[PDB]
C-alpha cells in the first residue's frame, strides 16, 4: 500500500 | 427489548469528512486512493438508509461546526446517527488546517449536548494513522492507538463488502468483528478497533 | 439468533482455559489509595462464574507491581496449545491507562504486551480476554485482544462497600443467566445496560463500562 | 458507593  | 429501537421515518443522518490535500504548512502529503474509497462509503451507507452527505477537505474549524450544527438539529425522527472520518491522525487527535481532538468532534452529540439523540446509537468511523452522558456511542478506529492503496483502504473495502452483504441482517458487532477478520487475513499489519459503548444490539432493520 | 460457522472461535479444545484474577484490596500507605471494600465480594462472585463457565481460575490478593508483570508474564510463557482462550480479571485501583499495584502503578498495556502473538505464541489466534474494574446523567500482534472496562476513560467507576463494582454485580448476573448461550459482545452489551439503569459533590450520578474489541471471531462459550 |  502506502501510508499515513 | 435487547435491540435499538429502528422505527423511525428516517434511519439518520451521515456525515461523511473526506480529507485528501493538506496544506503545506501541514506538511501532510496528498491522499491518493480515498476519492474510491469513500464513493463506496457512500453507496454503501445510503444502501443501507442513511441520509449521507460528504464534505472535503474539511478544517477544524469546519469539522467543528460540521458537527456542533449536525448535534444541534433535531434527530426525533431519526433512529441513529453516524459520522465517517477519513483523514491524516495522531494518537487522540485527528488532522486541512491543523488537528482536532476526537472528544471535541464527538462531545457535541454527548447526552444533554443533544437532547433529541438520547438512547440512540452514536456511530463513529475513524479511518487514519438519570442516564449517562457518553454511553449509546460506538467508534470503529482503521488501526489500534493504517495502510492504504492509492484500490482504496483495506479497512473501508472490506467495511463496504460486508455492508454491502449482510448490512441488513447482522447485528453492528457481529459486521465489525468480520470487518476486523478480512483486514487482519488479507493484511500482507493493522488489525480495527471497535469501542462500544451501546446499550442495544443494533440491526439496520 | 442463529450460531453461523467459520465465523466462531473454536472451542474445540481440552480445556476452556486460564482465568487469573488479581484482587487487589489493600494499598500502601504512600500510594494515598484506600481500601477498596466490596472487591473480596467481587473476587468471590467472579471465581465462581469463571469457574461454572469452565475455567481454571487462579485469585492472587494484595500484588505488588513486580508480582502483577512477573505472574502475566509467566502466565503467558505457558502452553495453551490445549486452551480454548484466556482471561485475566484485574480488581484496583486506577487511572488513566494505569493500574494499581499495592507498591504503586504500572501501565496496563506493559501488563498486556506478554500475551502479543509475537510474544505467546501458544494463544496466537484465540482470544484474549481482560476485565477490568478500576477509575453526570440526565498474524497481527494485537488480533483477539478483548477489554472490558468498568467505565470509560477519563470518569470514575463504583463500588458498593458492601454489595461489589456494580459492573462485577451486573457481569456476574448476566453471566450465570447467559454465559453459555449469548455471544460475549452481547453479553457485555448488556452489561452496558445494566450498569446504564441499575445504579454532594459525590451524589446522584452515574457510569458506563466501554468495551474494546480486536475479536476475529464470535466468542461463544459452549460446543 | 466508592469509587475507585
Ligand atoms: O489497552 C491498551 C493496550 S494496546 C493493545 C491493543 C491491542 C492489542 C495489544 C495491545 C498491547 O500493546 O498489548 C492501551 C493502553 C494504553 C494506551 Cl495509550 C493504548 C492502549
Amino acid at each position: 500500500d502506502e501510508v499515513x | 427489548t435487547y435491540q435499538y429501537n429502528m422505527n423511525f421515518e428516517k434511519l439518520g443522518k451521515c456525515i461523511i469528512i473526506n480529507n485528501k490535500n493538506f496544506d503545506k504548512v501541514t506538511g501532510m502529503g496528498v491522499r491518493n486512493g480515498t476519492d474510491k474509497d469513500a464513493e463506496a462509503l457512500f453507496k454503501c451507507f445510503r444502501s443501507l438508509g442513511f441520509d449521507v452527505i460528504v464534505y472535503n477537505d474539511c478544517s477544524c474549524a469546519k469539522m467543528q461546526d460540521l458537527l456542533k450544527k449536525a448535534s444541534e438539529e433535531d434527530h426525533t425522527n431519526a433512529a441513529c446517527f453516524a459520522c465517517i472520518l477519513l483523514s491524516h491522525g495522531e494518537e487522540n487527535v485527528i488532522y486541512k488546517d491543523g488537528v482536532t481532538p476526537i472528544k471535541d468532534l464527538t462531545a457535541h452529540f454527548r447526552g444533554d449536548r443533544c437532547k433529541t439523540l438520547l438512547e440512540k446509537p452514536k456511530l463513529f468511523f475513524i479511518q487514519a494513522c438519570k442516564i449517562p452522558v457518553e454511553a449509546d456511542f460506538l467508534f470503529a478506529y482503521s488501526t489500534v492507538p493504517s495502510w492504504r492503496s492509492p484500490r482504496g483502504s483495506w479497512f473501508v473495502q472490506a467495511l463496504c463488502s460486508i455492508l454491502e452483504e449482510h448490512g441488513k441482517d447482522l447485528e453492528i458487532m457481529q459486521i465489525l468483528t468480520r470487518v476486523n477478520d478480512r483486514v487482519a487475513r488479507h493484511f500482507e499489519k493493522q488489525i480495527p478497533c471497535v469501542v462500544s459503548m451501546l446499550t442495544k444490539e443494533l440491526y439496520f432493520s
